[PDB]
């Protein structure tokens, strides 16, 4: 691009792969579905979804009360990394376990082979504006416009899954995730 | 000046930015390019084992600038997504401005005309800067007393 | 105002109403009595006071243990907003429910039509300097000089009341309140 | 420059501040006026529905400056309460300084004499600036080579 | 030092004693042993040590669950200051009592005259990277290189002791300690 | 300029730093010396009873600069331990640069040669600054119109 007879408009594009290969990243499939990935070579991931379907019940499932680690089965080989990444996500949400609604996770004898963590974001369950806080935090973390949309039941659900390259990693999302988790060790 | 390794960029070319343009990084707090340079320098000096990126991510990346760009993205406003940066280069002399972020709308890079005023005037500044450093360089070497003697 | 024969000193005064109409604000009646207003048109408010009178007792009243929302009666129409504003206040105090003394709130069968939250700031009840921390936080939040004054019983009491234009809103106080609550949704 | 809307102020008059004075906002971190301008600009662009003020309040209002002013207020020291700002205006030319906070003691605005030394030098500086931009403006257009030819 | 015929290299050394006389400070004996001191004249202190032998057991000792102040005996004259300094240390570590492993402190009927607080940092007890997080936080706080060293049992132990001038005061360590504890009252 | 108290230093001598050198503190964010000056000023004005140092420690001490220096210390890289600061002083005139931190390696102060380039060029800048303020001072007093008349 030639601005004038002695001036040219030039550009450079960065490659942020080696900076963020070994750190947690995230990406958006659509405005309701997000994926968090421990590092590039991890064969598993955690998807975060805004749902209108009640998947866990207080009468059948476990309350997360300072025991989030119990929500992952002891036989999972990446159990420690899974619990870590769950904590990374909870810090990224600015979640306050003292005042925010108590999350639910699946019963210990669940037949389904995935870890569910359910936060009730239905209006009136938490304080006024708690659901808007969660949706706007999702927009900050993943670039979601779900907060900018039109009182039924909603839930923020984090479930584990196998990594199938569902979405391409976003290094801006990586910077948001790491900034919300300053001081927590990462990178191998 | 400081230059970027082949793995830093995607153009497969060597890019050295002079210290004159990079000296504006310390004063500016709205330059995403300077934040990217700080990240890349930290990563390079770490590569050449414990990763300390989470301890210094606040020092390298401005949370306020990232938040502002994210909020612009959420409002369907042009925003910086920290990938492509444009700069004005005086080809004959090699002097150049500090690179500025190439904005994005609708998951598409902003067209050159859509921010023409950003790089027209910027280009002007470069020329003016190239005509203002010469005066300062001469003034740095020659004292005011010598000029006074020439008057009389 | 005139400085010299070719220059003048002049000023501008800002109007901060429209910026802070829809956000929580606060006001100082005196150095011991404070009011937090959820927004300009709200008919209720939260009074925060430094008292020397024991109003709630551990033997008769409930202690706040991850159930602050229970301290507001379910029949209150603005219950969700009141619980939210209480959380805004606790978050503006930099309160740590893990290490700070457990707050008390009124019993379920209380005859008084007030939601009362009591924090014991008597010397020796918490760690050394906890009461000074609370009083200096009150000074930061509301402009209080109570910390800069001359070991009896003291409490920080947050009760609910009807808005009666007890003060005039302060946008510096609003700025402090919002800065302590960054990311929490507000504004309607 | 930037023109304040009628609802922003209480004087019921149009007040426009030139870009020359407002260019000092980016470098300065102790200017409460620039924080107020950022807040007003964010609110204006939001008005013209989700309120995002809590997401950007850190980026618009400096917590350290607010803390410093509050601590000065608690110690019965002159402090800024973010309401009234004074500036020096060159009436004949229209050039003006960047507005500075009008301090408060005992719930009373500081009298003009009590910060007289503050607005004397500022006024002087304004004049000096008006005598320093002219040299830079000429130096921006005319290169040093042309001046050298005139010497010989 | 003479740079040239008309210039010289000159230096100034600061004395930060009076700035930090009345505030908590910390010291490093070696890369595993650190001491936190309330102020210059305090006759007690708290040492923080990375140990390889367990001192407290879940079967015999007390879990720290919102009751850290119970870990100091009521008869201690500096009990309130000791509990405060423990909270200062826990804030300096960026400890999250909701997601981090529950600390242990000694039983009530303990024969030893020490207040022990034990955090299990053995790999697998917490989430992945928790031990590295703690060791790197120790390096940030005291200047320790223990994180930069070569899966046996490991603990972070805070015990109380008498100040015997174990170290020299370090004002960089004091600055880190106070930055992690912004807003908490100190200085007498 | 601002002059340090006897108890602030360990040399048992009076050290006054001019306002010209200290004016760079506001723009700079990597100067540990300016952070030390802010702490000392806050302590002095507090001494001349509630201590408010924990409320303003963020405003006086940059956590990012401290974290960067600590991380350099942990990696066995030269770092600032906030104790000794060096500056270039023009003995004949008394003008001096803003003091910069004397780095430390292996619990030992860095030798003068190991950062010679830091204080060679710095010294040069001082002289250049002493030859650049004279031009600005004259330009501040005399307008451009007077120079134009002399040309014709
Ligand atoms: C994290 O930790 C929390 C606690 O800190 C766990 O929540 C507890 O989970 C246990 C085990 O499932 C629950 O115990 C069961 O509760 C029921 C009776 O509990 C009464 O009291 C609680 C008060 O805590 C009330 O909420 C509840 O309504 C009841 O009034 C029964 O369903 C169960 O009875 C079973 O055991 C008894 C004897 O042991 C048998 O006779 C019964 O037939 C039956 O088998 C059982 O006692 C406990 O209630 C939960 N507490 C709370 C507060 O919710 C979380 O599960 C844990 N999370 C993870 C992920 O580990
Ligand atoms: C997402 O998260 C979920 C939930 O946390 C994970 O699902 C768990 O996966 C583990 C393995 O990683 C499962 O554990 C395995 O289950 C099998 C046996 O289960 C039966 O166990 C007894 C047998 O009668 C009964 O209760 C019942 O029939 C159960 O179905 C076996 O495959 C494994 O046992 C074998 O290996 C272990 C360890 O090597 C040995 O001790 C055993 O002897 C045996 O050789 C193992 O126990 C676990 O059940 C799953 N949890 C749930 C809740 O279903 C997902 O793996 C995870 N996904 C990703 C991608 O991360
Ligand atoms: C937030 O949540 C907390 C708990 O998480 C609530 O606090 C509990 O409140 C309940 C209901 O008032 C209390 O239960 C009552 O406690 C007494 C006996 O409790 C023993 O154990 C507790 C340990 O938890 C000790 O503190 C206490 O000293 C006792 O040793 C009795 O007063 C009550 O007995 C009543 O019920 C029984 C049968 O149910 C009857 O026989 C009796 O006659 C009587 O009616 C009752 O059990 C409980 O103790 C509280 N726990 C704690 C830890 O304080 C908060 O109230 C809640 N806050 C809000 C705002 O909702
Ligand atoms: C500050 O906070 C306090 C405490 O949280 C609030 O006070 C509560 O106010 C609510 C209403 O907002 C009160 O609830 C109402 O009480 C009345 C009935 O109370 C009696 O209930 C039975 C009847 O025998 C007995 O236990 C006893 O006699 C009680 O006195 C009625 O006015 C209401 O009932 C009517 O409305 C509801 C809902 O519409 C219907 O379900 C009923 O059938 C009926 O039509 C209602 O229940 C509550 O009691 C108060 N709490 C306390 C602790 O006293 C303040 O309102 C709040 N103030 C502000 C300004 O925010
Ligand atoms: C901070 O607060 C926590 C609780 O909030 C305290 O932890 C409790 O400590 C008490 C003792 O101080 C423990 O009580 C003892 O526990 C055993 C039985 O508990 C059952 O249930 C708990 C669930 O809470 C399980 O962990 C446990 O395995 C058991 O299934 C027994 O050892 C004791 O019995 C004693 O009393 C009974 C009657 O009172 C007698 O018959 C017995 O002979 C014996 O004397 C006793 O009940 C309690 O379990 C602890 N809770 C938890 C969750 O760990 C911390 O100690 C406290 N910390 C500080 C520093 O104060
Ligand atoms: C580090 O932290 C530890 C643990 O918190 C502290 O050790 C405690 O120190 C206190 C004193 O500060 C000890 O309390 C004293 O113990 C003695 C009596 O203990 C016996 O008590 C009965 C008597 O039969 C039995 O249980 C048993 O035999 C005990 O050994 C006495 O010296 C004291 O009592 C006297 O003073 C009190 C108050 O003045 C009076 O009420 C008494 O009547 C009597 O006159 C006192 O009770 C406590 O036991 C220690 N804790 C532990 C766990 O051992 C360290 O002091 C602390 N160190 C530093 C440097 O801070
Ligand atoms: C998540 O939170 C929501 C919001 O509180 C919960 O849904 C609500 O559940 C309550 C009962 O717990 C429902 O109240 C009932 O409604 C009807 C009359 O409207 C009737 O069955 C009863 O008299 C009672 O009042 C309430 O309607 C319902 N709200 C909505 C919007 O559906 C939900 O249970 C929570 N889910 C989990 C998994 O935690
Ligand atoms: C708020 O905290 C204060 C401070 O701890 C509590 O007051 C204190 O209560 C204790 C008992 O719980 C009092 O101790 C008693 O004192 C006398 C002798 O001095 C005697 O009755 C007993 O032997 C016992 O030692 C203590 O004096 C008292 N302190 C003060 C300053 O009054 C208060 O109970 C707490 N209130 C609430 C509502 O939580
Ligand atoms: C601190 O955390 C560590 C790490 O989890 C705990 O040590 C671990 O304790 C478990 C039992 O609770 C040990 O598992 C046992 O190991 C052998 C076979 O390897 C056998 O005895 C049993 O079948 C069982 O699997 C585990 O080996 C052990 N890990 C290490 C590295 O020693 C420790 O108990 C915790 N300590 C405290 C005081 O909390
Ligand atoms: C920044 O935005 C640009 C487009 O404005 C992104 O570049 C696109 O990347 C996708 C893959 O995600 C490619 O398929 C497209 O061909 C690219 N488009 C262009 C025009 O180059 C870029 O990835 C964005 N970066 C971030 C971090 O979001
Ligand atoms: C800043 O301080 C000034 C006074 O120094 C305040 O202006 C006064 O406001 C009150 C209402 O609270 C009026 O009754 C007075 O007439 C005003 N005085 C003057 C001299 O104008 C102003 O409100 C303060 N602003 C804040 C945010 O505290
Ligand atoms: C900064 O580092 C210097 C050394 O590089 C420290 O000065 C030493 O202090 C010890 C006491 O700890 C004395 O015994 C030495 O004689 C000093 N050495 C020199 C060369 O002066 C200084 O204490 C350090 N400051 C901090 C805050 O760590
Ligand atoms: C953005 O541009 C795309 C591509 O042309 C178009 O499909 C879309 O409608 C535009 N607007 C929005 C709000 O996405
Ligand atoms: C972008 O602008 C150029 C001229 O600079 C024009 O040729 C081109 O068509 C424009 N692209 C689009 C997609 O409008
Ligand atoms: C402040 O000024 C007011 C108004 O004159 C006066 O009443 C008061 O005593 C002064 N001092 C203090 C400390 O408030
Ligand atoms: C640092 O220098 C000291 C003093 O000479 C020496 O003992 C030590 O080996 C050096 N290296 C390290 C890594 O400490
Ligand atoms: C430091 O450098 C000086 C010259 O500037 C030299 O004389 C001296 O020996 C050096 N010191 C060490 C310890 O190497
Ligand atoms: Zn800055």
């Amino acid at each position: 691009f030639r601005i004038g007879r002695s001036t040219e408009l030039q550009n450079i594009t960065f490659d942020m792969l080696k900076v963020f290969e070994d750190h947690p990243t995230s990406c958006m499939v659509n405005h309701s579905t997000y994926y968090v990935h421990e590092n590039k070579n991890a064969t598993w991931c955690l998807e975060v979804s805004v749902t209108d379907v009640t998947l866990l019940m207080a009468e059948h499932d476990r309350q997360v009360l300072n025991n989030l680690s119990n929500c992952v089965h002891p036989a999972v080989e990446h159990r420690s990394r899974m619990v870590g990444l769950l904590e990374w996500i909870f810090r990224a949400l600015k979640y306050d376990f003292n005042m925010d609604p108590t999350p639910l996770c699946q019963k210990q004898t669940s037949t389904v082979n995935e870890t569910r963590v359910q936060i009730n974001i239905t209006e009136g369950f938490g304080s006024h504006g708690f659901e808007d806080t969660i949706l706007q935090r999702l927009g900050v973390l993943f670039g979601s416009r779900i907060a900018f949309s039109n009182g039924k039941k909603r839930f923020l659900l984090i479930r584990n899954s196998t990594w199938k390259n569902q979405c391409e990693m976003n290094h801006v999302n990586s910077m948001h995730l790491m900034l919300a988790n300053a001081g927590r060790s990462s990178g191998s | 000046g400081y230059c970027l390794e082949r793995w830093m960029l995607v153009t497969s070319d060597l890019k050295c930015f002079g210290n004159t343009a990079l000296a504006k990084c310390n004063l500016d707090h709205d330059s995403e390019f300077c934040d990217m340079l700080k990240l890349f320098e930290f990563n390079k000096k770490a590569i050449e084992k414990v990763n300390l990126l989470t301890h210094s991510i606040n020092a390298l990346i401005s949370d306020n600038l990232l938040m502002k760009n994210r909020l612009k993205e959420l409002l369907n406003t042009p925003y910086c997504n920290y990938t492509k940066f444009w700069y004005v280069n005086h080809t004959a002399s090699g002097e150049h401005s500090l690179p500025r972020c190439w904005l994005v709308r609708n998951n598409s890079y902003l067209n050159e005309s859509e921010f023409r005023n950003d790089w027209i005037i910027e280009s002007d500044h470069l020329l003016s800067e190239m005509l203002n450093k010469e005066y300062i360089d001469r003034q740095g070497k020659t004292p005011l007393t010598l000029v006074d003697i020439c008057f009389w």
